[PDB]
């Protein structure tokens, strides 16, 4: 289109004249630059899939972990950029080992996301710092709160969603998410159509391999947070390649 | 510095403030315009008490404004556990003229936009002064603030003589308002405050309503 | 830079505690806040774009103590900040002082923190508009908005947002011509004024509405139900 | 010559006389050109140019004893530079090439420096130079001069070689961080001889600048210096022919320029779409597929490209509408409003109805119809704040209103009258001190509409007039004023002598037979002969709706302010400060009616042995003289009001200016203001300067600053009144005035000396009549003046900096 | 010429998403000598090649010691390896005291990962112009690490990192298959031969300019320089 | 000769996009200003020599010091004026003096090359630390970047690389310390082109058997009685 000299896009410290803070935008630009993590909940869980990107053949297969373990409870499928992703996993982190050694119990999703998306927001008003390039979907599930699924932007909005995607392909993952009735089906469909919603939204003539990682947290885990069994995710594997055909 | 002189651009663009110094007392009075009919007039005030004897008043910027009534009342009340007499007002126009000054001299602020009417009454003997947002502060037998002060300075130097009352110095202030106010004053659009020997007060709509009447 | 900053122009503004209220109207909201004689309702508008997100999540409506409550119009993080700060402040209020903080101290505490950011240079004003209810022991009900600038004022009604100055232009044509009044005007006139500047015809899973009361002094949110009984009563008038 | 050029070359210092000497020789090698050879002389000319330019040689070898401050202007050298060029010996394109490899180190962007400044100042002021020389030699025609010989004239290589020398430092210099301005001209001229190897190079820099988003400062360069290069690009010129097809891809691409966020580059892309739209004629010349033959491949592909012009006056005009929806105030101040318009906003809304009337008279009546209902819709039902967004809409809607007259008017009168009319409707709206912003707005629209084509408004007239009937005495400073300048720009539309079209091609433009070819008509510059301006001058049915619409508006409260002079009407502050603003925007409307102030001749003054006589210029009207002269009853009336007011309401700041402004008017107003005119002629000179083909002479020009041209003629013709006899009626004008000058409030006390010091210079030998006027308040003995008379006396007798003392 | 509104400071993102600053700093390891790390199913051995700043002088070290089990290579500013190696000798020190037992080398890289995003978002503070290669063996084998200076870090099979070591990632890529049934000596001589195709075609390993570091299971970490190499480069191959 | 800069020079905490930091870079070489210093490390010891340059007969000699003593083992000699090197010396002093109050003994060279260019972590000082230790004699060379490194001929200074051109080829390892010290000073001359006294080189010897010893003047003028 055309650039602005200006600069009113060089500090997250100034608006625009027609008020966009445009660091925290380009910022969220970022995140769409990245591949697509998708998170559903469903009847009994959330459900984290990532397209992790294997740049070099030399890693060790599990390398760049794009889903987190926060809390024993809580989990978080990141997309953008990995050293803030993985510095807001030590953020939620921290703030869940705080929460619980201050009031006795485990965070609540919807204040892990909130205390989060707090630090998240302070960095987009100082010229000392900039904001994150990462955003970011924490899921959890206990048995008085049930499944609860928040995102979290670089903006430091956090809204609760019963599917959601980000990153570079999260527009076609929210059509493929939207076609589907995640309030009804347990947590072992859902972990067959997170992988086969990961298999669409991957452009192979552009980023040719991948490595899919999924995370559950549900009534089949107790309440934990977990990578979940390579038998269970080969088999949605799969069911991902040939759906796919 | 610049920003001082753009901080008085911002005075200058605010609503007038009149204080006259009367024989046996000071008013205070102000231009409170509501932009609409939606705003609770009785909630916000413009003439504001910084203890049992003095009060002040502004032009300018509202929310630079509240910020030195919280510091000189503090200012004030850390006089009074020092000396547990009331301070004078002359001393408290020092200590809040050094505080306004503070914030032309650190870099990463801005001046205040706000230029304050402090009226005091200490030791029998009312006191009118005028602290700039350079930190600079000046002993006023009568002057305007904001919008058209030159020409509210120029009308109060022709009608300010010293044997002047209060009374007669509240129907000379808001004949100074009047001089700008665009559209016809009441008792809920302008707001009066004076000191006496009893202290500062700020007049009730009520009673700003008879000496509306008089006039 | 004298426009990047909140340092003065040469005529006096500050251009980024101006631009901030652009940044209110970029979230696309318009909120709307009237006051009766003995209750006080905020009513904005429930947007939810995407269909697959939890709507029960999205909202605006805020509870503050169990006495005020609050709606906020901008952006949304920084909305979510002034309410961390604005619970903070409630409770510390009740703490120290030992009673309940009114809405227009606290109002004019959340103001007296937007002048900082309007004044330090190194950080922005914080884009987004909040507006505060609660019923007071002495006045009764009170409806306070404090804007990006650190302003603050009490109001008779008020808005905030995109369509605020035809929603302020509406409630100002409306309560010089009636007292409004009662509980069930006071939440037809703040449906009747988002509607008509939005000229949209409301069905309730699209605003939320909340009250207080002199009666019950708790800051209630409006069940779906309940904005179902204030709409089917409006629409057929 | 010989002596002084061996004195020349003999010296090796600096002294401050070899710089007068260099002043001589470039005088005398550009008057003798084929002639004096300079052949053993160009390899020290040369060099003592470049020691001039004193570049920073070495390692940190430094000069403080060596002479920096003078004896070289490159205005000097550069026209010694290209007087010695040409003839059978280049030996001097040989030296210059050699000077600009020397330095082209020197003009990149990231060498910048004290040398800069005149190294910039070479690379502007060389090409011009050679474009005068090319026009001095070709298209200047036969005179007592002496020509220059055939020997000595610059060819065809001689020119090319120039521009192949000197382009790498300029496109070097288009990025520069000073700011691009002295590359710009650069190109423009080095673009008039060798269009074919200027433009394909800051074109191939341009689209890759306005493509990105990480090199900013690039679009301003290119941007800027495509404006320079614009008429030689829209042109084609027989050997770059692909030249044009370049405008509309470019044209379209330039549009996220138009911008809320920059000032810098909105400034610049309306400033590019401004003169990229004046140098086509956009009408869709697309519909030619039955024209088999008498069309170029440029041509083709030139024309099946015209469809894409209501894909950029709408996709222009969403850009203008944004642009507009985030310029709004967002009244921050909860004390008092805001309610003026800084510098920086109130040039985005000249440059946006600037750019929008420059598109909108150069689309045809296809295109603007189109355009005429997106600046209706927009206008009519996106309500707008009267300061800074509302007065850009409403100047937006009379660059349509300007265009066609009779169609874009039929659109806004009866709406905005019947908008105007259901909101006035109440009669508690007369003494209502408020104005829900509604009628603000609609009121606002219907009074910038209406400065427009006057014969094409006297159909609007019986339900205008009926708007004015209700709206003038309404009681409140935004609304009256805003009813007032409508009443302002009713009269002068109707009374003035004004052009009506300004369009590229004359006299035409919205023609039904397409069959011809309107893209073959990119540029046509000047004809001053055939030009065909379409004037308005005054029929006698809009001169009776002038002088029916004051003695409707005008005569009423004249009588009221008549009266309140006189001991009845006591009259309010904020009355008479309106009844003196209906009769200032009456005067300041209808002033080229009425004649100017007439009386018996003041008396002692000066013994005038040959003649004092005013001159008497025509201008176009014919004073009706058997009506009663409306300046004189209206002097007649604010001199008791100014009696009455500096008598009895001596505090009355606001109504007491309009007394200032009313005798500032009174005494000089005919039609035309001084300021404006100044103004415009300043506008004049650096649009005629930027687009100013110099290699061709005839004036070749765009016919729109063509007309405006003959505008600013009759301005300046209308302007320009003499030493006219100096008339009591005028002298007391000025004792009044004196008075105001010498007052209670320092404000009216200076804009009344500003009036003051203008009349003075008016009138011959009045300076003389008020010597011991001012100098009564400054005697010794007159008892008690005032400390403010004294002050005001003072500065009365200081004067200002450009006008009497 | 094309000077960039947004390469100035790291707290700055462009409009394209990016932030000029850390990526420009991912090129400060392509201004260090080549290094290779690879991992065996017992050892993970770090070769190095270094550079003298004159025939007299002796050749700038690269593989640096951290703990017992712990040992890195370094390409890039030998200054923030200083800065680097200091943090990782502490942190291995301060668990080695508390716990009594070896830092797991992914917590110590975590933990230099965290540590270095610090400079890659805060104002006037640049990002370290260093990348690391980390050879380390704990609990779960040995292990190769590699973190960039956008604190990203990475679990390798093999690695290379440095100035032109895209031709030693062809070799690793290219014989990664074997690389864990090695013993010692084929895995050190896997790693030279991949540091061998990271030379000109005058240019051979010599003991001055190869620099080897191993850690193992029954093995601590240990630094072979020059008369130590012998062993190790007088068994490969002439370069083909 | 005329000017050559860019938009990514002389920004002060700024990469490249080529990893580099030219601000950095500018301001090391700007510290090639000093005077030229010649150390030589031999099996026999090591030897420093550096040029004088006096201004005044009225000025000591012994009071400008361009070869200082750190230790009784280590003695250093900088290029530049000697206030900014004297926080380095003064700090490599300290850190001899705390590594024998904690430990009993004397600090290598090489560990006071570490310890002063922790402190370097510019500050634009090159030093040539010359000393003995239980490794024998070594020669450490830390140029202004903080990068340090044993050499066993070094030349920091004005005349840097023409004079570590010459120590290229007559160093040798079989070199004795007399024949350093006699190399040192023929290059020296030569980087000099004045005539070789005893006001114009300072010249100091670390030898195993004795300590840190500066040349007086009787001793330095039997040097050069044969040069
Ligand atoms: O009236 P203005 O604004 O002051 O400007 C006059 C100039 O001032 P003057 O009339 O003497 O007071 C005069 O220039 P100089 O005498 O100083 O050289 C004329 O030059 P001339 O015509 O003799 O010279 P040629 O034709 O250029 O060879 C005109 O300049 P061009 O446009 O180049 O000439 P064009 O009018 O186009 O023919 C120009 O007419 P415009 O009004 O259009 O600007």
């Amino acid at each position: 289109m055309s650039s602005i000299g200006t600069g009113y896009d060089l500090s997250a410290s100034t608006f625009s004249p027609d008020g966009r803070v445009f660091q925290v935008e380009y910022a969220m630009k970022a995140v769409e630059n990245s591949s697509t993590a998708i998170g559903i909940r469903c009847k009994d869980g959330v459900v984290f899939g990532v397209e992790k990107l294997v740049l070099s053949k030399l890693y060790e297969e599990g390398s760049n972990k794009r889903l987190f373990n926060v809390d024993r409870h809580v989990g978080m499928a990141v997309a953008g950029l990995l050293a803030d992703a993985r510095s807001l996993a030590d953020i939620a982190r921290e703030e869940a080992s705080n929460f619980r050694s201050n009031f006795g119990y485990n965070i609540p999703l919807k204040h892990l996301a909130d205390r989060v998306a707090m630090y998240v927001h302070a960095y987009t008003l100082y010229s000392a710092v900039r904001p994150f390039g990462c955003s970011f979907m924490l899921g959890s599930y206990s048995v008085n709160d049930g499944a609860q699924l928040y995102m979290i932007d670089p903006s430091g909005v956090s809204y609760g969603y019963w599917g959601c995607a980000i990153g570079k392909a999260r527009q076609a993952a929210k059509t493929e998410i939207e076609k589907l009735q995640m309030k009804e089906m347990t947590c072992r469909d859902i972990v067959k159509e997170v992988a086969k919603i990961i298999y669409i939204v991957h452009d192979e003539v552009k980023d040719k391999a991948f490595e899919l990682e999924l995370s559950w947290v549900g009534e089949l885990t107790n309440g934990r947070h977990e990578i979940v069994p390579k038998d269970i995710r080969e088999e949605a594997e799969k069911y991902a390649k040939e759906s796919l055909k | 510095l610049v920003q001082i002189e753009y901080a008085l651009a911002a005075v200058a663009g605010g609503a007038p403030s009149v204080g006259i110094k009367a024989a046996n007392g000071v008013v205070l009075a102000t231009e409170k315009k509501q932009k609409s009919i939606l705003y609770d007039e009785r909630s916000v005030h413009k003439v504001e008490p910084i203890t049992k004897h003095i009060g002040l008043v502004y032009s300018g910027m509202g929310p630079d404004y509240r910020v030195l009534v919280h510091r000189a009342r503090k200012l004030a009340q850390q006089y009074y556990l020092v000396y547990q007499e009331p301070i004078p007002t002359a001393q408290l126009v020092q200590r809040v003229a050094s505080v306004m000054q503070e914030y032309t001299q650190s870099g990463g602020v801005r001046p205040f936009g706000v230029s304050l009417l402090i009226c005091g009454w200490n030791e029998g003997r009312p006191y009118l002064f005028q602290s700039d947002p350079s930190g600079a502060y000046f002993a006023w037998k009568a002057t305007a603030m904001g919008k058209n002060y030159v020409n509210g300075k120029t009308f109060l130097e022709k009608r300010y003589n010293e044997d002047l009352e209060l009374e007669d110095a509240i129907h000379t202030a808001i004949l100074t308002l009047k001089e700008s106010f665009e559209g016809q004053m009441t008792e809920d659009n302008i707001e009066v405050g004076i000191c006496n020997e009893a202290g500062f007060r700020r007049l009730t709509p009520t009673e700003v309503k008879d000496y509306l009447a008089a006039i | 830079f004298d426009r990047h900053i909140t340092i003065f122009s040469p005529e006096g503004r500050l251009y980024q505690v101006e631009y901030a209220f652009k940044a209110i109207n970029q979230g696309g909201l318009t909120s709307v806040a009237v006051r009766g004689k003995d209750c006080a309702v905020i009513v904005t508008q429930k947007k939810v774009p995407d269909k697959l997100l939890d709507s029960s999540t999205v909202t605006h409506l805020f509870k503050i103590t169990e006495n005020i409550g609050c709606v906020m119009t901008g952006m949304t993080a920084d909305s979510r900040s002034q309410v961390q700060r604005a619970r903070y402040e409630a409770a510390n209020w009740k703490y120290k002082y030992g009673y309940e903080i009114p809405v227009d101290m606290l109002c004019k505490r959340i103001a007296d923190i937007s002048q900082v950011y309007t004044q330090n240079a190194e950080m922005r004003p914080l884009g987004c508009c909040m507006i505060l209810i609660g019923i007071d022991e002495e006045q009764g009900p009170q409806v306070y908005k404090c804007d990006p600038a650190g302003y603050y004022c009490g109001f008779k009604a008020t808005a905030a947002g995109v369509k605020q100055t035809e929603s302020t232009s509406f409630l100002e044509k409306k309560v010089k011509k009636k007292f409004d009044w009662t509980f069930e005007q006071t939440v037809e006139t703040a449906i009747t004024c988002l509607s008509t500047v939005l000229s949209i015809d409301f069905k309730p899973s699209e605003i939320e509405v909340g009250v207080v009361t002199v009666e019950n002094p708790k800051f209630r949110i409006l069940t779906e139900a309940e904005i179902d009984a204030h709409l089917v009563a409006l629409a057929e008038r | 010559f010989d002596e002084l050029i061996g004195l020349w070359v003999s010296v090796q210092n600096l002294p401050q006389w070899e710089g007068q000497l260099v002043n001589l020789f470039a005088r005398l090698a550009t008057d003798n050109i084929g002639y004096i050879d300079w052949d053993p002389y160009v390899p020290k000319i040369f060099t003592r140019i470049l020691r001039s330019l004193n570049l920073p040689v070495g390692s940190s070898q430094v000069l403080v004893p060596r002479f920096l401050t003078n004896a070289y202007d490159i205005g000097h050298a550069v026209i010694w530079i290209t007087a010695m060029m040409g003839g059978p010996s280049k030996l001097v394109q040989k030296h210059l090439a050699g000077l600009f490899n020397s330095i082209t180190s020197f003009y990149h962007p990231s060498n910048n420096g004290r040398w800069l400044n005149k190294l910039m100042k070479l690379l502007q002021r060389l090409p011009n130079s050679v474009v005068r020389r090319l026009h001095r030699e070709r298209y200047k025609k036969p005179s007592w001069l002496t020509p220059v010989p055939d020997s000595h004239k610059l060819t065809d290589q001689d020119v090319t070689d120039f521009v192949q020398c000197i382009i790498q430092p300029v496109l070097l210099a288009m990025f520069s961080k000073t700011g691009s301005l002295e590359a710009a001209q650069a190109l423009q001229n080095l673009a008039l001889m060798r269009p074919e190897l200027v433009i394909p190079p800051v074109l191939e820099r341009t689209y890759p600048a306005l493509e990105t988003l990480t090199e900013p400062h690039q679009l301003t360069a290119t941007l800027s210096c495509v404006i320079g290069v614009a008429r030689s690009l829209v042109s084609g010129g027989r050997w770059f022919p692909e030249g044009p097809t370049h405008m509309l891809p470019l044209l379209m691409r330039a549009l996220p320029g138009v911008d809320p966020n920059d000032f810098s580059k909105c400034m610049i892309t309306f400033q590019f779409i401004a003169t990229f739209s004046t140098l086509v004629p956009l009408v869709d010349c697309s519909s030619v597929l039955q024209e088999r033959n008498d069309l170029t491949e440029v041509e083709r592909e030139l024309c099946s490209a015209t469809a894409e012009f209501e894909d950029f006056v709408l996709q222009f005009m969403d850009r203008c509408f944004g642009l507009i929806e985030s310029s709004t105030l967002e009244q921050t101040r909860e004390e008092t409003e805001t309610e003026k318009m800084t510098h920086l906003e109130s040039l985005v809304e000249l440059g946006l109805s600037s750019t929008f009337s420059t598109i909108l008279t150069q689309c045809s009546k296809e295109i603007f119809m189109v355009a005429l209902q997106k600046v209706f819709n927009f206008s009519t039902s996106h309500i707008f704040e009267t300061r800074v967004a509302g007065r850009m809409v409403a100047d937006m809607c009379r660059a349509a209103v300007k265009c066609c007259p009779e169609e874009s008017l039929k659109l806004f009168v009866p709406h905005c009258c019947s908008v105007i009319t259901q909101l006035t409707m109440n009669d508690d709206v007369l003494n209502d001190e408020e104005l829900d912003k509604e009628l603000l707005w609609n009121l606002q629209l219907l009074s910038e509409i209406t400065r427009v084509d006057g014969r094409k408004l006297l159909l609007y007239r019986e339900q205008l007039v009926k708007i004015l009937q209700r709206t003038l005495h309404l009681t409140c400073k935004q609304g009256y004023t805003l009813s007032c300048n409508l009443l302002h720009h009713l009269l002068r539309s109707t009374t003035l002598i004004y052009p009506t079209e300004y369009c590229s091609v004359p006299g035409g433009f919205d023609k039904p037979p397409s069959e011809y070819f309107p893209i073959k008509d990119w540029g046509k510059p000047g004809d001053l002969w055939n030009l065909g301006i379409q004037w308005h001058v005054p029929s006698s049915e809009e001169v009776s709706f002038a002088f029916y619409l004051l003695d409707s508006f005008l005569q009423p409260e004249l009588v009221k302010l008549q009266h309140c002079g006189d001991g009845k009407l006591e009259m309010s502050r904020d009355d008479i400060l309106q009844s003196l603003t209906i009769v200032h925007n009456c005067i300041l409307g209808s002033g080229n009616l009425l004649p100017p102030l007439k009386g018996e001749p003041v008396t002692n003054l000066v013994p005038s042995m040959v003649s004092l006589e005013e001159t008497k210029l025509y201008t176009g009207l014919e004073y009706d003289l058997s009506r009663e002269n409306h300046r004189e009853v209206i002097a007649t009336v604010i001199r008791k009001l100014l009696n009455h007011i500096l008598d009895n309401s001596e505090d009355d700041t606001k109504s007491l200016f309009l007394i200032i402004k009313i005798i500032g008017d009174l005494l000089q107003f005919q039609g035309s203001h001084k300021h404006e005119f100044d103004s415009r002629w300043k506008s004049f000179n650096l649009v005629k300067k930027s687009m100013e083909n110099r290699l061709h002479g005839k004036k070749q020009h765009i016919r729109a600053l063509l007309i405006d041209r003959v505008m600013l003629q009759h301005e300046l013709r209308t302007l320009t009144v003499e030493g006219c006899e100096y008339k009591k009626i005028h002298q007391d004008m000025i004792r009044d005035l004196l008075r105001l000058s010498t007052s209670s409030y320092s404000q009216v006390r200076n804009k009344a000396q500003q009036t003051f010091f203008a009349a003075l210079g008016a009138y011959n030998f009045c300076c003389r009549d008020i010597i011991p006027l001012v100098l009564e308040f400054l005697r010794p003995d007159r008892q008690g003046v005032t400390q403010q008379q004294f002050k005001g006396a003072l500065y009365c007798l200081l004067g200002n900096h450009s006008g009497v003392c | 010429m094309f000077r960039n509104q947004y390469d100035n400071d790291v707290t700055v993102w462009s409009p394209q998403g990016r932030i000029h600053q850390i990526e420009y700093a991912m090129e400060a390891v392509k201004q260090g000598s080549a290094t290779v790390g690879l991992k065996s199913k017992t050892h993970a051995v770090l070769v190095a090649l270094k550079r003298a700043q004159s025939e007299l002088a002796a050749h700038q070290k690269k593989i640096l010691h951290v703990d017992n089990h712990i040992g890195i290579s370094i390409a890039g500013l030998t200054a923030d390896a200083r800065l680097l190696c200091n943090f990782m000798r502490q942190e291995c020190l301060d668990s080695r005291f508390v716990f009594d037992r070896p830092l797991p080398v992914s917590r110590l890289v975590s933990l230099i990962g965290s540590k270095t995003q610090i400079p890659t978002q805060r104002y006037g503070r640049r990002p370290y112009g260093v990348g690391l290669l980390i050879a380390g063996y704990d609990d779960m084998g040995p292990h190769i690490f590699q973190t960039c200076p956008s604190a990203n870090y990475f679990d390798c099979r093999a690695m290379s990192i440095g100035a032109r070591s895209q031709s030693a990632r062809t070799y690793l890529e290219r014989h990664m298959s074997e690389f864990m049934e090695c013993n010692l000596n084929e895995l050190v001589k896997h790693g030279l031969r991949a540091l061998r195709e990271t030379l000109p075609a005058e240019q051979d390993l010599t003991t001055k300019n190869v620099s080897i570091g191993i850690v193992g299971k029954d093995l601590e970490f240990t630094i072979y320089d020059d008369d130590d190499v012998s062993p190790f480069l007088e068994g490969l191959e002439e370069r083909p | 000769m005329f000017l050559t800069r860019s938009e990514y020079d002389r920004g002060v905490n700024t990469f490249s996009p080529e990893g580099r930091l030219f601000q950095v870079e500018y301001a090391i070489e700007a510290i090639k200003l000093g005077s030229t210093a010649i150390g030589i490390q031999t099996s026999e010891g090591v030897c420093l020599a550096v040029e004088k340059r006096i201004t005044s007969p009225l000025m000591e000699p012994s009071s400008i010091e361009k070869i200082v003593e750190i230790d009784a083992h280590i003695g250093c000699a900088m290029s530049g004026l000697i206030a900014d090197a004297k926080t380095l010396i003064d700090k490599a002093r300290v850190e001899t003096q705390n590594h024998w109050f904690t430990y009993n003994e004397t600090m290598t060279v090489e560990s006071v090359t570490q310890a002063v260019s922790n402190l370097a972590l510019p500050f634009g000082v090159a030093l040539l630390f010359g000393g003995v230790d239980e490794k024998g004699p070594q020669l450490f060379h830390m140029d202004p970047s903080g990068t340090f490194v044993q050499c066993d001929a070094r030349a920091i200074g004005s005349a840097s690389e023409g004079a570590q051109s010459s120590l290229q080829e007559v160093y040798h390892k079989s070199m004795t310390l007399k024949e350093a010290i006699k190399s040192s000073l023929i290059i020296l001359k030569q980087v000099m082109e004045e005539k070789l006294n005893a006001t114009n080189i300072e010249l100091a010897t670390v030898q195993p058997g004795q300590n840190f010893h500066m040349f007086t003047k009787e001793e330095l003028e039997e040097v050069i009685k044969d040069i």
